[PDB]
């Protein structure tokens, strides 16, 4: 392999943060966005992408999101993202250099095939590893980069944007067949603010300002009939939020129950939709009660947060709890069989100075070891084999 | 020849099969179903589904004298269909015994038994046992080795031809004792046990098609090579008298019936009915049926405005696809008598892939 | 399916894509009490709607939310789009993308706060506003034409040639079958009949809608009702007295090709649609003039069509064949355009989405749209 | 375009229409499924013989053919390095639109630019011949096709040396 | 592991081609020998002008076999060298007269020929293609994806 | 067979090598869509060429790659050769050899560029570009002759004998048929119609072929035009009106005798044509003059060659004839006589093969071309 320093770039349904192995932050954290124009032709070339693309709404560029739920679906608009990031931000020649390029663990081979082809034939770089991402969030989790601090087994909770994920990991074995998803994160939870506005015809409701109010203003609290009658007794519990609209001018919005009912998403599903309903401390049992015997003390003894959905205040905390109520009930059934006292199980829910961006985080540390390059696929393997050299699962069972 | 379009089935028609009185008909859809079809004044409706088979129905037959119907699949079963007092219909199972899909089912001309053709290298005759309550199944098997693609039973009860992806038309004894009275002594032969072998007769592309003479005295017998082939047998042991084969220039005969002693009309990936005529001196195409072989300012509704913007945006240009000039859009897969004393057809029907089932009369 | 609302000035007009004509046809009226509610029960309602509004009106003031194509009234017209789809369409509008209209040359917020109480108020998953012109010419088979449009409150012209639109020849006139009814009562009053209510003014627009047509030759009309009993006939109102009418059964259509009568200094109906082609390119006026497309119920009038190509083919030059097409089923080609447009593929993926719309906001309309 | 192309293209035409006989067909070697034949090759006797129309050592039709399905490919004209390119690529696009086009493939066959396999239920489903209009009209069209894109590519390295030299 | 190994291929011979069509009634020297006896009057009837009875004689019999390529290619040699010596007029008096089974041979030998560009010129090729098929129809193709494979 | 193009600057005539008059005889211009398509479902493309863009030229701006017999667009000139490969000869440019034609004394680049997309471009096997009054002599079935060739961009004057050109005594004038319509939409002006766009162009374009001829004596015909109406005629534009044409029906081609109506300090094509002939050899001169050729669409005018003929005489001394040969097809006489050089035996090692061209460069057509 080339012994510069490879380039890493997760690219999320929101958020892309792109860099390279071995910094103390990303070099560029902004959307997943590109602005579009809708005698020579030169509308592929008038492109913006990520805080750019924010600015060109009032100049009449379309903005679209081309990772939507976690996966691409607009292979035009990646491109033109990966190029600018590339050559605009990243001022980089692929041919120099390795990448590590991430994506959910359900997403199709389709994907993989076109993200292997765009990189080796329209970029040309060196080499391409596509991580499964929240794998990469357990080795942001380290208290240090010494293998003295590594826990190699624990459950991972990404939730960012777009989606959820809960993966199971232990001895750095990813247990593909209790993998768990929740369709529903961070862009859900924006839409469900921005509807609580809207019902009460506050005088914005407008993406960002859903999207602020949730950074601000919204926490998870223990049960929402108690919570709204604490928005009763107590009057200092709505706030008022200053914000300021496109055409350049001062309002301000009452924020009341979505404080608490918008976090709540993640615990009770069925307020977002119709189609997913198992709550997310019944979601992370599922995967450790789906996973072998042996780790399963390891994957509630670590559960990392990941991803900037799950940093609502309070929000490990009532993961623990009701994860801690649905074990101890589940040991209780067993003790009062048995006429016997277990050991029990310590659940833990770590959140971390890294949690923010923990995946690429993970992508760097994992990127600066010596044996890097070899995980990659080099470009003469995709000179012999094509984009289907990328096709084939890596975190599930493959039959063949 | 006259042609008239009784029906337009929604799916395809690989099998349709009229009852004696041509009131009402069945046909195989491409799907597990099977449509039964009552008259409707000059129209046609759908009566009943039967849904008993798990794969695609490959074939459908309706015994005239009895009422009865047998269907065939891809599941590898048949079941035969018998009509109760109340006017519904009594599935039974038939045990194949087949290790492959059932390709084509024919009752036999005295009803008493039928056989279904195989993927499975063999053919099941299968006959009724009253002393078991069971339908019971006898494998053909010596000769055949490869899928069978169509069956004829002779006039007599007990001689099967069959047409085989192997490029051969076979001529088997499916006499069986305790069902069948003995045969009388034929050109095919005397000495005719279960699984005697009367022709192995030579095609240049599979056997599409196969059918008796309306006196059993010869075979004609159609090839994927787009030829009709007619033999005429001299005795048991000793090769036949003439073996005329008569290649056409269209796309082939999928499906072959005789008209009379000395002609044949025949049908398939050629879109069209073709009439062919002769006898042991020799055999000519002489006829196509359909008269489409020849290649041949106002008001105007929401749905013709709606489909030729429809049209624009979907295809190049707001003008329709032209129909083909046969009856037949796509190519027709059966071709079974309606009207006339048996060795003079005087009238017979079709159903295709288009899903028309066709009546023509000659 | 989507839904077409093809919600014009006089009537709200809606329905499904790809039906042959459309399923709810009502008054875009809301209709308010003006009398002392005595009896306790009785099923009495706040406000009226549509039919309701119409068959009640003698207890109402009735008020339309939509004049001259604009919506003036947003709290009425809100009450009429719930009517449309939960009393008349009786449908969720959260299941079904909604192809709305409007005329063109109309306020740029108009288009916003019709997408807005779309995607907001009746939580609908996608919608469009077509120009309704665009739409009549989708109606006529056709890909080329002049049309000319006229409802209740506007009157427009849009020239499109081979599907280009000719954006600076599009010609809007604020005179349609609203100001006709309005006239109507200022000349009927003349005769010896006053009407003044806005109860009275659906009087006078059934009038106006069965006694009324257009001359051939106004001033031999004229001449000829001056001086007959022939073209004189009766009405029966709905206290059954009876009123008879001469000159203004034509008096009144004319104020279309003379604005002057209701005191506008505007060109008429035909003279607006020549001055129309006259600003498209050269070469294609040709074309235009063969394909004059009448659109809306204030083009329903007898003898409308043949007025049209008599007064066109004095203004065009006579080296060429002007031809009118006023299909029978014209009061309805804004709407039937709509439902071939709606059932179309690529229209698919012209619609503007919730998700595209939640991201940013009502003015995606403006850059979507045209 | 059919000038030059008129004899080929009418060869091809030709016995793809007389290749299409197709039929329902169920495997001999698995029970309860059917297999398009000529993609797996497993029972020799329904298969037709493989045909080759041509019109240059460059420019070939492979046709393969069986009971219930023909797998058609071609190799198409690439004289020089920028249509090997261009034709690659393009070929790739259009087959990763092969579930929208039923008649093709994901892949072409070893040696060939593009493939279609036409089975059965196409012939069943749709209209067959305008299945074989749509190769016809796929074989007459792509080297205008790539000649345009060649001519796109010329134009834009026009486009950024005309804005590069123009800002000394 | 164990999903890869070939049981199929040994349990149960599928068919093989002789299985299908009938065994060659000749020896490979004697079919070498019936060949080289007509070359040479396929040859002979191009100086002489006769190219169209150069093709009749030469249609008269056909080499069939794969144990017998070398003869087969030398015989598709002298087939495309008579074809592209007759005269395109001369094609449609020429085709019309054929029986159905020298059609079928021609149509099979010009599709030998369309399969290796760099030994046969398939611009005459095509042009007999075009008229053999105008005249005799589709189904002469038809006998061609059904015929024999050492053909 | 060889392909043939006179890429001239105003149409493309294109065809094989032999036969007698060009296959393909289309407009030299490319044409892009000015307005939006507000239709959906239509058969939008991004550009139109030929015939095509003139028969949509009302809804297209239209411009022509070609400009004074220089490729000034290379991008619409590499369409239009697209155009005559793929869709008008519908023949792919790797088969045949092509017979590319070119103006004396044009830029170095505009002849190498061309050389570099056929051969690159288009693949073609072999390739040459012959001067297009060369041509013009093998058509008149001449090696002697002064050929006066006047297209659309530009007009020129060779001089031959007996096979040998004199390259020193040719002539170029930047004025022909495009100056002559750019001039005849100004001096529609001052009678009061309005020619301004790339559309109307193209129709004065048509005025000028239809209605404009060449004065015999131009004070005459000034003074015959100011006494009576007997000059003028009528044209019919594509709208029905008729425009009235009179004096500025023969002033217009006066400008070839007269560059000074356009401003442009130079000889009128009389002139030119002298000054190449006395730019030559004495003993050569009397063979010239005998022997005056005239090709291309500017030379088509009625009464041009008796007007040239008068010229020249004048100028010549009165003691041997003047004689100008300007024949019926002289229209094509450029293709003709590269139909002609093409198919000649001799002729064949005279191409630029794509084997010699990549072990030279596109410099090779300097050596291999006149
Ligand atoms: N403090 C916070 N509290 C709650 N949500 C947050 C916070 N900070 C960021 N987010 C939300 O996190 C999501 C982005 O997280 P990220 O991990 O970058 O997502 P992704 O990788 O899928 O693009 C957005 O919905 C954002 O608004
Ligand atoms: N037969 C008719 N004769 C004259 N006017 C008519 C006729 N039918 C409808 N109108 C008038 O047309 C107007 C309604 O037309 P419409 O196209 O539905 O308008 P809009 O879309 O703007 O609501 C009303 O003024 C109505 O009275
Ligand atoms: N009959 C005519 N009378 C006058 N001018 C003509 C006539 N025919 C063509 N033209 C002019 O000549 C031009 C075409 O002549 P042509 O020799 O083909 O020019 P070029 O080779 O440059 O394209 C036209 O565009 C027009 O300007
Ligand atoms: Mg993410
Ligand atoms: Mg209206
Ligand atoms: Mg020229």
């Amino acid at each position: 392999a080339s012994f510069n320093v490879p380039i890493i770039m997760d690219n999320g349904t929101g958020y892309s943060k792109l860099g390279y192995a071995g910094n103390d932050a990303p070099s560029y954290v902004f959307p997943t966005v590109i602005a579009t124009r809708s005698k020579r032709a030169t509308e592929d070339l008038d492109f913006f992408i990520g805080n750019d693309a924010l600015k060109k709404a009032s100049a009449g560029y379309s903005l679209d999101y081309p990772i939507r739920h976690g996966q691409i679906e607009n292979w035009d608009h990646m491109e033109r993202f990966w190029q600018q990031s590339l050559f605009k931000y990243l001022r980089c020649e692929p041919e120099d250099h390795y990448f590590l390029l991430t994506e959910p663990p359900l997403n199709p081979p389709e994907n993989r095939e076109n993200t292997a082809e765009i990189m080796f034939e329209s970029f040309n770089c060196a080499g391409l590893y596509i991580a499964v991402q929240a794998v990469l969030a357990l080795a942001a989790s380290w208290t240090s980069s010494k293998v003295t601090d590594r826990s190699l087994t624990g459950t991972v909770v990404d939730s960012g944007d777009g989606v959820t994920h809960i993966i199971p990991v232990a001895e750095g074995y990813v247990i593909g067949s209790s993998i768990k998803t929740m369709p529903l994160a961070g862009r859900d939870v924006t839409y469900f603010v921005q509807s609580l506005l809207r019902d009460r015809n506050e005088p914005d409701s407008s993406l960002k300002t859903a999207e602020r109010i949730k950074e601000e203003c919204c926490y998870v609290c223990p049960d929402i009939v108690k919570e709204f009658s604490r928005f009763d007794r107590e009057p200092d519990r709505y706030l008022k939020y200053a914000s300021e609209s496109i055409t350049g001018h001062s309002t301000t919005i009452d924020v009341g129950f979505e404080r608490f009912l918008a976090p709540e998403i993640f615990f009770n599903p069925e307020i977002a939709s119709s189609d997913f309903l198992t709550p997310l401390p019944e979601l992370v049992d599922n995967v450790v009660q789906s996973s072998p015997i042996d780790v399963r003390k390891g994957l509630y003894k670590n559960i990392v947060l990941s991803g900037g959905s799950t940093l609502f205040k309070n929000f490990g905390n009532r993961l623990q709890r009701d994860l801690k109520r649905i074990v101890d009930e589940r040991i209780h059934r067993s003790e009062m069989l048995s006429g016997a006292k277990s050991g029990g199980v310590d659940v833990n829910v770590i959140s971390h100075k890294r949690q923010r961006n923990a995946v690429w985080f993970g992508g760097s540390l994992l990127a600066q070891t010596p044996e890097f390059g070899s995980y990659c696929h080099t470009k003469a393997d995709y000179e012999e084999y094509g984009a289907s050299i990328a096709r084939r699962y890596q975190i599930f069972g493959n039959s063949l | 020849a006259t042609s008239q379009v009784l029906h337009i089935l929604p799916k395809p028609s690989y099998e349709h099969a009229f009852n004696s009185q041509r009131t009402e008909f069945v046909t195989t859809t491409a799907t597990n179903q099977v449509e039964l079809y009552e008259q409707d004044g000059n129209g046609w409706k759908h009566a009943r589904t039967f849904s008993d088979h798990d794969k695609i129905v490959t074939c459908v037959d309706w015994a005239p004298k009895s009422n009865r119907i047998v269907t065939c699949s891809q599941d590898r079963n048949a079941y035969v269909y018998e009509k109760r007092p109340d006017g519904t219909w009594k599935q039974t199972l038939v045990l194949l015994r087949l290790n492959r899909a059932a390709t084509f089912v024919r009752w036999s001309p005295n009803e008493d038994k039928f056989a279904v053709g195989s993927g499975a290298r063999v053919i099941s005759v299968c006959y009724f046992e009253q002393e078991n309550d069971w339908w019971v199944s006898k494998h053909l098997k010596r000769p055949l080795r490869s899928t069978i693609l169509s069956l004829d039973w002779h006039p007599n009860n007990v001689l099967l031809a069959a047409g085989c992806a192997d490029r051969k038309a076979y001529v088997l004894s499916a006499y069986v004792r305790d069902v069948d009275a003995k045969p009388e002594a034929s050109v095919w032969g005397s000495r005719l046990p279960f699984n005697t072998v009367c022709a192995e007769y030579p095609s240049g592309g599979w056997v599409h098609a196969v059918g008796f003479s309306p006196s059993g005295n010869a075979l004609a017998y159609a090839g994927h090579d787009s030829s009709v082939t007619i033999a005429y047998p001299s005795a048991p042991e000793q090769p036949p008298r003439a073996l005329i084969t008569v290649k056409l220039s269209q796309l082939p005969l999928r499906s072959l019936l005789w008209a009379n002693e000395s002609a044949i009309v025949a049908a398939g990936y050629n879109y069209s009915p073709i009439l062919l005529q002769g006898n042991e001196s020799g055999w000519a195409h002489t006829r196509d049926l359909d008269a489409g072989t020849s290649k041949t300012e106002g008001p105007v509704s929401f749905t013709a405005l709606r489909s030729t913007f429809r049209n624009m945006d979907l295809k190049g240009s707001s003008q329709s696809i032209s129909s083909l000039p046969t009856v037949h859009q796509n190519m027709i897969a059966t071709l079974r008598p309606y009207a006339g004393t048996p060795g003079n057809i005087t009238a017979f029907t079709s159903s295709g892939t288009d899903g028309r089932v066709v009546l023509w009369t000659l | 399916t989507a839904l077409v609302c093809d919600n014009g000035s006089g009537l709200v007009k809606a329905g499904f894509a790809g039906d042959d004509a459309p399923r709810a046809v009502f008054p875009s009226i809301v209709g308010r009490p003006r009398h002392q509610g005595v009896m306790v029960g009785m099923g009495q309602k706040d406000s009226y709607v549509g039919d309701e509004a119409q068959s009640k009106r003698g207890i109402l003031t009735l008020k339309y939310p939509i004049e001259h194509g604009i919506i003036t009234n947003w709290d009425d017209m809100e009450k009429i789009w719930h009517h449309t789809f939960y009393n008349e369409l009786r449908v969720a509008p959260e299941e079904h993308p909604t192809l709305l209209t409007e005329a063109p040359l109309n306020p740029k917020a108009n288009r916003e706060k019709m997408t807005q109480i779309m995607f907001e108020t009746f939580n609908v998953p996608a919608m469009y506003v077509a120009i309704q012109a665009v739409l009549s010419l989708y109606a006529s088979g056709r890909t080329t034409g002049i049309v000319l449009d006229s409802g209740d409150g506007v009157t427009h012209n849009v020239p499109i040639y081979e599907g280009y639109a000719l954006p600076h020849a599009i010609m809007r006139l604020d005179l349609a079958g609203r100001d006709l009814t309005d006239y109507l009562m200022k000349i009927l009053t003349e005769r010896g009949y006053s009407f003044v209510t806005t109860a009275e003014r659906e009087i006078v627009r059934d009038i106006k809608e069965k006694l009324c047509y257009v001359a051939l030759d106004f001033e031999n009309e004229m001449a000829t009702a001056a001086s007959s009993s022939s073209l004189e006939k009766s009405y029966e109102l709905p206290d059954g007295q009876v009123i008879t009418i001469g000159n203004e059964r034509f008096r009144c259509p004319e104020t279309l090709f003379q604005p002057s009568f209701i005191g506008m200094e505007s060109a008429g109906i035909h003279e607006t649609t020549y001055n129309s082609i006259m600003k498209c390119d050269i070469d294609i006026r040709k074309d235009l003039y063969a394909n004059n497309v009448m659109s809306g119920g204030t083009t329903m009038y007898p003898g409308i069509a043949d007025r049209m190509q008599k007064e066109i083919t004095a203004l065009a030059p006579s080296t060429m064949k002007i031809k009118i097409i006023a299909p029978p089923e014209r009061k309805y080609s804004v709407w039937i355009g709509g439902s071939i447009l709606a059932s179309l593929s690529t229209f698919q993926q012209m619609w503007i989405t919730k998700q595209e719309y939640d991201e940013a906001g009502p003015s995606i309309v403006h850059r979507k749209c045209f | 375009m059919s000038n030059t192309l008129r004899p080929y293209l009418n060869a091809v035409r030709s016995t793809l229409t007389a290749s299409l006989a197709l039929e329902e067909f169920s495997s001999e070697i698995v029970e309860r499924q059917s297999q398009p034949e000529v993609e797996v090759g497993r029972s020799p006797e329904i298969l037709l013989k493989p045909l080759v129309v041509s019109r240059n050592e460059q420019e070939q039709c492979l046709i393969e053919s069986s009971v219930n399905s023909v797998r058609f490919s071609i190799r198409i004209k690439q004289v020089d390095e920028i249509e090997r390119i261009l034709v690659r690529k393009f070929m790739q696009f259009l087959m990763g639109r092969a579930e929208s086009f039923f008649i093709l493939r994901r892949k072409p066959v070893q040696g060939y630019d593009i493939s279609f396999l036409i089975t059965n239920y196409h012939t069943e489903e749709m209209l067959k011949h305008k299945l074989v209009d749509f190769i016809i009209e796929f074989m007459e069209e792509v080297d205008a096709e790539i000649s345009e894109m060649k001519l796109f590519l010329n134009g834009r390295a026009r486009l950024v040396a005309e804005t590069y030299l123009s800002c000394f | 592991t164990f999903r890869t190994l070939d049981v199929d291929s040994i349990t149960e011979p599928v068919l093989t081609e002789q299985d299908i069509f009938p065994i060659r009634n000749e020896t490979a020297e004697q079919v070498q020998a019936a060949v080289s006896q007509l070359i040479p009057q396929a040859r002979s009837a191009i100086q002489t002008g006769n190219a169209l009875q150069g093709l009749k004689t030469l249609l008269s019999y056909v080499p069939y076999g794969n144990d017998v390529q070398e003869v087969r290619t030398q015989y598709l040699n002298a087939f495309v060298d008579v074809l592209s010596n007759i005269r395109a007029a001369d094609i449609p008096a020429f085709v019309k007269e054929c029986s159905t089974e020298e059609i079928d041979n021609i149509v099979n030998f010009i599709y030998r020929g369309l399969a290796n560009p760099q030994a046969y010129n398939s611009s005459v090729l095509l042009n007999w293609h075009e008229k053999v098929v105008e005249i005799s129809g589709i189904g002469c193709i038809v006998r061609v994806l059904n015929s024999r494979p050492d053909l």
